[PDB]
């Protein structure tokens, strides 16, 4: 069993393109919810995607053309910590945005009717 | 088919066999290109009563699999994958070719 | 249960041996061949006359698409997008806004006919029964992009074949 | 209902037509532009409008289960006709 | 510039260059690794063509869909080149043959041609013209090929007087004449050479350096109204020339001394062939006649093309003219030829 | 006896009864190195002597096939030289240790 | 902390080991041109050789090393046993793409690329 | 190559004629079937499955329909079964027919290859009428079938069936008494019971070699434990023997045919759980939950729970697997697809010992290999 | 009676689960888990170094004849250390059972060949390496089986593209196929399909 | 039509000489016929 005091590094055997190694810069982070609806399932993993880069339209049929390989790629962690080790020993540049959780609130139904407080309701 | 008298016996003579029972062109055996409009069940869950979901709710009686051993967490006989397959029996219907 | 489809021995007694020796020598199973081969040569042989005559087909058959209208010659299709969400190739394009009239109907409905895999989901998730494959299967074109249609070329396809397609939807539609 | 454009090439029912600027123009010479003479919206404005007397009605397209989803409409404005969306039906009801 | 002629993406395939070429005579040798350029660039192109349509096949995988587009024209009718000249914003003239048909002369490939794609072009608002001519192409030339090569890029500058005329010495190529040319000599026992190939020299262009200038010039913004000169890197005798072409294709080289004038009539005798002539006056006497040196005129390294030597090139072409024997001989077997410089 | 064993490359044994002794014993043998403790040495060495003891009271071949409930005796002459070899392998590997490592906190988890 | 060698244990090993696929492909760049009859010269294959071991001159982990030696070795052997085609060993030199800009004022002209 | 299918690079090192070794090169039909289905989700990852073995196709359906049904834990209708079941046996004829007509035509003979082709014709137009679709259906779905079959399609069925048997005595009497097929076949590429079980062979070649296994016997899946049929068995684990093996098992294929003719039940088609399987036409446009339930399937698809799986099935090839990952969404993790002619052409090399090159041919054409379900 | 439920198989379920203990009172020392589920599928998770000696027993022992190789693959999983999970299917024709063994490796292990254990894990392991990366360390020819000639990159990895870096066409002034940089005329559209509903609380998580 | 023919020869059509302003007296094509006898022809329906 040897040691090796070296940093993870697998670039030279992914096979990435060398501009694609060091000209991407991945976003590591927990997605934001979804405004349209209610539910917090969709906020519970971190995950890894790169920068838009350009698309163009094609002359033929007006579709939406691209040359960015990574454009569809995202990546799925359990951890932030994990993410970072991923984006590390694959070798692209990366921003981490710290999870943002709502903070606790304090509801109470029978604020609705205060005596002389503005927290009562003028409809129902 | 239509096939003269003489053909049909000198290919019934050639294959040895009696063509004309078994046929490999169909002629208005087969059914009606146009056929009567069918009325099909529904099903066993189109009740209007005691059916509730929850009660018939295959996808949610799944569970994560037990953890029989875990590391981290007399004298027994020795047991086997499930009982040994018992032997083939010879087909009656025609044991050899 | 099993069968052994070759564990016989032959029977040693000396008819046995000389038929044997007589079909080694004069070679009675080539003859018999011949003669299966002789009989199908006089069987009529099972070649349709195309293309003036056709293969039989089916109500449920796949073949180029359409979108269709209503009864009073409105589009169909209220740009729901069902149709686009499950293609499998992806080869469904739509852009969509509200018309003048405030309708809700397409701008764009591309389909590229050279990525689809003909599997009849966009008829399946049609609410409204506007994208169909209909019954027409001789399109080959001499260039790729005849291939790639459109939305004018999809209401051309379906107003050409409007009778066919309604009969072929009538007569299967209970099975749906 | 189909209008040519200042070019002379026909506009769609999506208002589509090249610019007289525009190359693309160059695909149609030597052959021809597909468009569409049937304009849905014009055919459904030739429709009419349906007048029954009661507040909600029904729409399903018509055909029953060969036609679109069954909506209800409710045609208590009196300004306007009540469109069924699904296939751009107007009902209204008996004023006068 | 209009919204659709802005260049996207990263000048591949499916990437938009915004530029609009018709190409005439991309039925050709010069047509087709032009086309093949641009297509690769991702840009629109349009094909003339008076040939059969089978013949235009190897143009179809050159460009994405929708990005190459095939329509007839005639030559004498200015109708047709209006129609296949009226979107492009680039009109690049290659029409030309080595010989002379029943229908069209010098005069009319090189001449009335010409002259006509640049007047019409003209009208119909193209904003650049790109027009090959010849190296050698003399008034008072010998060949009536150069002659009428002078006449016609006179005539081109006089009616579009905002023009890139491009003037190669001699282009060799997979599908060239000259490498072929001088490489198909074995059938006739030896090679005739007039005054033994001593009194010629010729410094010949490579064809994928000849298509790049092409290109170049096309995107360079300060090339509009100017005349290039596309010779290679080397000027050779032409018995050297000769004598390492047969050196490559590994053929015995059995040079001899034909005086001009039996020359002359042994080429009059190949171009009465109904067919594509082996041989012609016109081109006995483009080959006695040694390349002119022009060094005010710009080239390819004005345009940024470094010209690639024949000496690293010539075994694309002559490999095809070895035997079993030679076929794998490698490119550095034969030392390369004596330079005149 | 039988002509053969219907499986192709699968001779027929003369004499199934000694050979399966020969092996059952020899498996015994290489059984003895093992430790004592050890739950691999008591579980084959429990199925070895069930077997072992079958083939020393029953002296039809058929009978003992249809007891052993192993297939054919051909194939339980192999079956039992693989076990010999099995438990040779075994007392090089002497996979009765304790663990070799935990995995990491988080290998086997899933949905993950 | 100690892991599972591929190879080579230290580093010197796998220079080694480095070295011996080098002079494998070093000596084979002769038999690839004459039997693919590639248009380029043997010093031309013998400097791509060079360059694609150069890409990987800045690794320092023998294990890393180790793998990149494998796949030396298997596309060695692709090349000797002619598995590959004249189409391959050309893709190595990229020969039908365009020169990239690498300059700031290049790169801003011609599109948004960073 | 005629004989190398289109799309095999078979490397061979030949002394002579005689054949040193076998090295077959595949990927050249490969298309990244795995990561496309990672991508898709289940109902749009079947067709799929329909192009691996693109000559057992409703085989392929119904294994992948198996797998994604023990994974949501439902169950399909018993007319689901039985309609799976016999177009299972259907689509079983026309693989074998393919195999052997084309085996008898690498070797040779073509005149079987177009009678049983027309045969196969037939086949294909029961496809078209019950899918519209001639060979790739997309019919088997997770959660019974998609669509009724007509009112017309059983007694045809009934009547091909009842017609087919002579086609079977044609087709044998062509090939199994003639001395130069038994010359080419007999004792070629013969592989013992251990090598194959070794080499992870599955199905004729197994059963050839003598071994008696059979999925549908030992461990079934839809109805395959009511219908009664014989497994035929190999002696000498050859080509004519494996020949023999796939003969009878289109006559067996024909009996379980028969039987379910004969017990065809009634009832729906799909699980009534509106959840994993569209709701009906006029329930969508009548119902709201039933159109919410469309929407939501034919958008998003429905979740799969959590796990993974491995099921098999008798595929006419052989053992044809699937090994499904799914992590609580509507797409797939994972699927590796275990085709069966992966470990039979990993084994050509093997069988090809000290054999000539119409022998590997031989080989291959009972090896039966596609390169679809090979590469993926 | 439930029509739409799967019915379940207690007798299988305690088989496997019984099975299970004694494969892992056998092998302590290669033995991590062992986990049954409810569709009746036994589960063994292993060190990765006890392969060689796992399979083995599993293939040669008297009371687990796993003759056959069903399968064998690999499974991408980023998150963890270790994000190879290489899976072996396993099937005992004398007891009519399967079983399956998954041991764990990252980028930079090597794990052993079983190519003398079954001979199919030959090619299954060349897949495996050609898809993922991992070396087999004893194997008697590992090369890439379903990939172009000189192709790079693992394409299974869950970082790799869909459409990958390089796209083929035939260029003309070459006179042969090149491989160029990929670029679409259509991009491929991802969609987001995820619901933000939980759908199984069985399988809910601890918050942590 | 001819019921006594087998199944796929009992229905045939016999093109037309000019069809919109194409000499169809040799090319024809399996696209010449109207979506009705289209369906006719390929058997969707037994009514004509
Ligand atoms: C030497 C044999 C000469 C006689 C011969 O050819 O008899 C064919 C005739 C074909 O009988 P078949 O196969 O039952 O007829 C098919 C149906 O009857 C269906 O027949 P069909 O109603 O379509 O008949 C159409 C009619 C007209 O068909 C044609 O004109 C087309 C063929 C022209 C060929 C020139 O065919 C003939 O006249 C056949 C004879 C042509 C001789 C030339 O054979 C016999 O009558 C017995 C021959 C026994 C030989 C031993
Ligand atoms: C004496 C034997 C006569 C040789 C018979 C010729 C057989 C065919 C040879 C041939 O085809 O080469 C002609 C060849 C080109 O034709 P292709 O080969 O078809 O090239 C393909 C174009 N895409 O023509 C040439 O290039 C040579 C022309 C140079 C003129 C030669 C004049 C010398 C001959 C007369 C000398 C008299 C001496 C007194
Ligand atoms: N090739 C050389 O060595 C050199 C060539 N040049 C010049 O470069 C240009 C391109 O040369 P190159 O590619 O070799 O020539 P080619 O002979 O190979 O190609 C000529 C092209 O022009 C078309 N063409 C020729 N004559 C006519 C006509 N009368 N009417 C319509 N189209 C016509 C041909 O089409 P089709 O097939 O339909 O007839 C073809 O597409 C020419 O002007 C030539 O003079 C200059 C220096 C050296
Ligand atoms: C595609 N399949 C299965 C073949 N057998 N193909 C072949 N060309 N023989
Ligand atoms: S048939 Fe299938 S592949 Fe084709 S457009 Fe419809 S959904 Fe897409
Ligand atoms: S499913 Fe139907 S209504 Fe919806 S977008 Fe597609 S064609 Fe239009
Ligand atoms: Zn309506």
């Amino acid at each position: 069993l040897i040691a090796v005091d070296e940093k993870l590094d697998i670039t030279t055997l992914t096979g990435v393109p060398e501009e694609h190694i060091k000209t991407r810069k991945v976003r590591i982070f927990v997605p934001a919810r979804n405004n349209m609806q209610s539910g917090v399932n969709n906020t519970k993993k971190w995950k890894m995607e790169f920068d838009t880069r350009e698309r163009w339209e094609n002359p033929l049929m007006g579709w939406s053309s691209t040359a960015d390989p990574l454009s569809n790629l995202v990546l799925t962690f359990s951890t932030k910590e994990d993410a970072v080790a991923f984006a590390e020993k694959n070798g692209w540049s990366f921003d981490v945005e710290e999870r943002k959780v709502p903070k606790p609130k304090s509801k109470s139904y029978g604020a609705n009717f205060s005596w002389n407080k503005r927290t009562r309701v003028s409809t129902k | 088919a239509s096939a003269t008298r003489v053909i049909q016996l000198l290919r019934n003579w050639a294959s040895g066999r009696d063509l004309q029972a078994k046929l490999q062109l169909r002629y208005q055996e087969i059914s009606k290109r146009t056929q009567p409009p069918p009325k099909l069940p529904v099903g066993p869950s189109h009740k209007l009563s005691n059916n509730y979901y929850c009660t018939r709710d295959g996808r949610r009686e799944a569970m994560p699999p037990s953890i029989v051993m875990s590391s981290q967490k007399t004298e027994k006989k020795a047991v086997t994958p499930a009982p040994p397959i018992k032997r083939w029996e010879l087909s009656k219907d025609q044991p050899y070719l | 249960t099993y069968k052994f489809v070759n564990m016989r021995e032959p029977s040693m007694d000396m008819k046995s041996v000389t038929d044997r020796a007589a079909q080694t020598l004069l070679w009675t199973e080539l003859v018999r061949g011949l003669g299966m081969t002789l009989s199908y040569l006089f069987r009529e042989p099972a070649t349709i006359n195309y293309p003036f005559e056709k293969g039989p087909l089916s109500p449920r058959f796949r073949g180029e698409h359409a979108l269709r209208r209503y009864p009073s010659g409105e589009e169909r299709c209220i740009a729901c997008k069902l149709c686009e969400a499950v293609c499998p190739a992806q080869a469904i394009t739509i852009e969509a806004e509200p018309r003048a009239d405030g309708s809700r109907r397409t701008t764009r409905y591309d389909i590229d006919m050279t990525k689809c895999i003909y599997c009849g989901f966009c008829q399946e998730a049609c609410p409204v029964d506007a994208i169909v494959e209909g019954p027409n299967f001789e399109f080959s074109t001499e260039t790729h992009e005849e291939l790639l249609y459109n939305k004018e070329k999809l209401l051309n396809n379906g107003d050409k074949w409007e009778a066919e397609i309604a009969a072929n939807i009538q007569a299967d539609y209970l099975y749906r | 209902g189909v209008r040519t454009s200042p070019t002379g090439e026909k506009v769609t029912h999506t208002g589509q037509a090249y610019d007289d600027g525009d190359y693309r123009r160059v695909r149609f010479s030597d052959r021809q532009k597909e468009v569409n003479e049937n304009f849905a919206i014009d055919l459904i404005a030739e429709q009419p409008v349906s007048e029954v007397g009661s507040r909600v009605i029904s729409c399903d397209g018509g055909g029953g289960a060969l036609g679109h989803p069954r909506v209800y409409i409710n045609l208590d404005k009196e300004t306007k006709t009540g469109t069924c969306g699904y296939c751009g039906l107007q009902f209204r009801q008996p004023h006068h | 510039l209009h919204h659709a002629l802005i260049p996207h993406g990263k000048g591949g395939r499916s990437s938009v260059s915004g530029i609009v070429a018709t190409v005439f005579g991309a039925t050709g040798f010069l047509g087709r690794y032009v086309v093949n350029h641009l297509g690769r660039m991702g840009s629109q192109v349009i094909v003339p063509y008076r040939c059969e349509p089978y013949d235009t096949m190897h143009l179809r995988p050159m460009g994405d869909l929708g990005q190459i587009i095939f329509m007839e024209w005639n030559g004498k009718d200015k109708d047709s080149i209006r129609k296949v000249v009226e979107h492009s914003n680039v009109v690049i003239n290659l029409v030309g043959r080595e010989w002379e048909t029943k229908n069209f002369d010098f005069e009319d490939v090189f001449v009335k041609i010409p002259h006509a794609i640049a007047q019409v072009s003209k009208e119909a608002g193209v904003e650049k013209l790109i027009h090959i001519s010849h190296l050698n192409a003399d008034i008072k030339s010998p060949s009536r090929y150069l002659r009428s090569k002078a006449v016609g890029e006179k005539e081109v500058r006089a009616a579009f007087p905002e023009a890139t005329i491009i003037k190669p010495s001699d282009i060799f190529g997979r599908e060239d004449r000259f490498l072929n040319y001088f490489a198909s000599m074995r059938w006739f026992g030896g090679v005739p050479l007039i005054s033994l190939g001593k009194e010629t020299v010729k410094q010949p262009v490579y064809i994928v350096d000849v298509s790049k200038g092409i290109i170049n010039a096309i995107k360079d913004p300060d090339a509009k109204g100017k005349t290039f000169a596309f010779v290679g890197p080397n000027r050779y005798l032409l018995f050297d020339l000769v004598q390492y072409i047969f050196a490559v294709a590994y053929r015995p080289f059995l040079p001899y001394p034909l005086p001009h004038f039996a020359y002359r009539w042994v080429g009059r005798l190949f171009e009465v062939s109904p067919f594509e002539p082996w041989t012609t006056r016109d081109k006995v006497e483009r080959v006695h006649m040694s390349d002119m040196t022009l060094p005010h005129l710009p080239g390819l390294e004005d345009l940024g093309i470094q010209a690639t030597p024949l000496e690293l090139k010539a075994i694309e072409v002559l490999r095809r003219h070895r035997t079993y024997r030679w076929l794998t001989s490698e490119m550095e077997d034969v030392k390369p030829a004596k330079t005149v410089n | 006896l039988k002509k053969t064993t219907g499986l192709v490359g699968l001779a027929v044994c003369e004499t199934p009864h000694e050979r399966l002794k020969i092996l059952y014993t020899k498996i015994l043998d290489v059984l003895g190195q093992i430790p004592k403790n050890a739950a691999y040495r008591k579980y084959t060495e429990q199925i070895t002597n069930e077997k072992l003891g079958m083939v020393k009271a029953e002296p039809d071949v058929k009978k003992l096939e249809e007891q052993l409930q192993g297939g054919q005796i051909e194939e339980v002459i192999l079956q039992a030289e693989n076990e010999l070899s099995l438990a040779r392998k075994m007392l090089r590997w002497k996979p009765w240790e304790p663990l070799v490592e935990e995995p990491p906190a988080n290998q086997w988890k899933w949905p993950i | 902390t100690s892991v599972k060698p591929i190879f080579s244990r230290d580093m010197n090993e796998a220079k080694r080991r480095v070295r011996e696929l080098y002079r494998a492909w070093y000596r084979e760049v002769p038999n690839t041109v004459h039997l693919f009859q590639l248009d380029i010269s043997v010093k031309q294959g013998r400097d791509k050789v060079r360059e694609m071991f150069m890409k990987n001159a800045h690794v320092t982990d023998p294990r890393v090393v180790d793998l990149l030696v494998i796949k030396g070795k298997m596309e060695l052997e692709e090349t000797i046993n002619v598995w590959k085609q004249r189409t391959h060993i050309m893709r190595f030199f990229h020969e039908t793409e365009a020169p990239r800009p690498t300059d700031f004022l290049s790169k801003f002209y011609v599109g948004h690329d960073p | 190559h005629p004989a190398a299918h289109g799309v095999l690079r078979l490397v061979m090192e030949l002394s002579g004629e005689m054949v040193r070794k076998c090295d077959p090169h595949i990927g050249l039909l490969h298309r990244g079937t795995e990561k496309l289905i990672e991508y898709k989700t289940y109902l749009q990852a079947l067709p799929y499955f329909d192009r691996l073995d693109y000559v057992s196709m409703m085989c392929n359906e119904q294994a992948y329909s198996l797998a994604v049904e023990k994974l949501l834990n439902i169950q399909p209708p018993p007319r689901a079964q039985w309609i799976r079941v016999l177009f299972g046996e259907i689509t079983r004829l026309l693989n074998h027919i393919m195999a052997v007509t084309t085996h008898a035509l690498d070797i040779g003979a073509m005149t079987p290859f177009f009678w049983m082709f027309e045969e196969r014709e037939k086949m294909f137009e029961f496809y078209e009428r019950v899918s519209g679709a001639r060979m790739h259906a997309a019919y088997i779905r997770p959660g019974g079938v998609h669509q009724d079959l007509p009112l017309g399609l059983l007694d045809d069925i009934y009547e091909f069936s009842k017609n087919f048997s002579f086609r079977i005595d044609e087709l044998e009497e062509m090939l199994t008494n003639n001395r130069i097929w038994r010359n080419r076949t007999v004792d070629i590429g013969v592989v013992t019971a251990e090598d194959a079980l070794n080499y992870g062979f599955s199905g004729v070649m197994l059963r050839g070699s003598g071994i008696q296994w059979d999925l549908r016997k030992t461990q079934p899946y839809d109805v395959y434990d009511q219908v009664e049929f014989d497994v035929p068995i190999g002696s000498r684990g050859d080509c004519y023997d494996r020949y023999l093996c796939r003969v009878e098992e289109m006559r067996q294929s024909l009996r379980i045919i028969s039987q379910c003719l004969n017990k065809m039940p009634p009832g729906e088609i799909k699980v009534d759980d509106a959840k994993v399987s569209p709701p009906k036409r006029a329930e969508m446009k009548t119902s709201m939950e039933s159109l919410i339930h469309h929407f939501k399937l034919y958008t998003e698809g429905y979740q799969v729970p959590p796990g993974a799986t491995y099921t098999a099935i008798e595929a006419p090839k052989g053992e044809f697997g699937v090994y499904l990952v799914s992590d609580g969404s509507s797409r797939p993790y994972r699927c590796k697809i275990k085709a069966p002619g992966f470990a039979h052409l990993a084994g050509l090399d093997k069988m090809s010992k000290g054999h000539m090159l119409a022998d590997v041919v031989a080989i291959i054409g009972t090896q039966d290999i596609v390169f679809g379900e090979v590469d993926r | 009676t439930r029509p739409t439920i799967r019915p379940r198989n207690d007798v299988v379920h305690k088989q496997l689960s019984a099975f299970g203990q004694y494969v892992a009172e056998i092998l302590p020392k290669y033995v991590q888990q062992v986990q049954v589920s409810c569709f009746n599928e036994l589960e063994i998770f292993i060190h990765p170094d006890g392969v060689i000696p796992v399979l083995t027993f599993l293939r040669d022992h008297t009371n687990a004849q796993f003759k056959s190789l069903a399968d064998l693959t690999a499974v991408d999983v980023p998150t963890r250390q270790n994000r190879f999970e290489i899976v072996y299917n396993l099937l005992s024709l004398r007891f009519n059972s399967r079983i399956r063994v998954k041991t764990y490796t990252d980028e930079l292990t090597p794990i052993e060949s079983s190519v003398t254990v079954y001979k199919a894990a030959n090619w299954y392991e060349r897949e495996i390496w050609d898809m993922f990366g991992v070396f087999f360390a004893n194997h008697p020819d590992l090369r890439r089986i379903l990939t172009d000639y000189g192709f790079e990159g693992h394409p299974f990895r869950k970082d790799f593209p869909l459409s990958g870096y390089v796209e083929l066409r035939y260029d003309d002034e070459v006179k042969r196929v090149v491989a160029e940089p990929v670029e679409l005329a259509q991009e491929f559209r991802k969609f987001d399909l995820n619901s933000p509903w939980e759908a199984f609380p069985a399988y809910r998580q601890p918050p942590e | 039509e001819d019921n006594k023919q087998f199944f796929g020869r009992h229905r045939w059509v016999i093109y037309t000489t000019e069809m919109n302003g194409r000499d169809t007296f040799w090319d024809v094509d399996g696209s010449m016929v109207p979506p009705e006898w289209h369906r006719w022809l390929h058997c969707m329906t037994d009514d004509p």
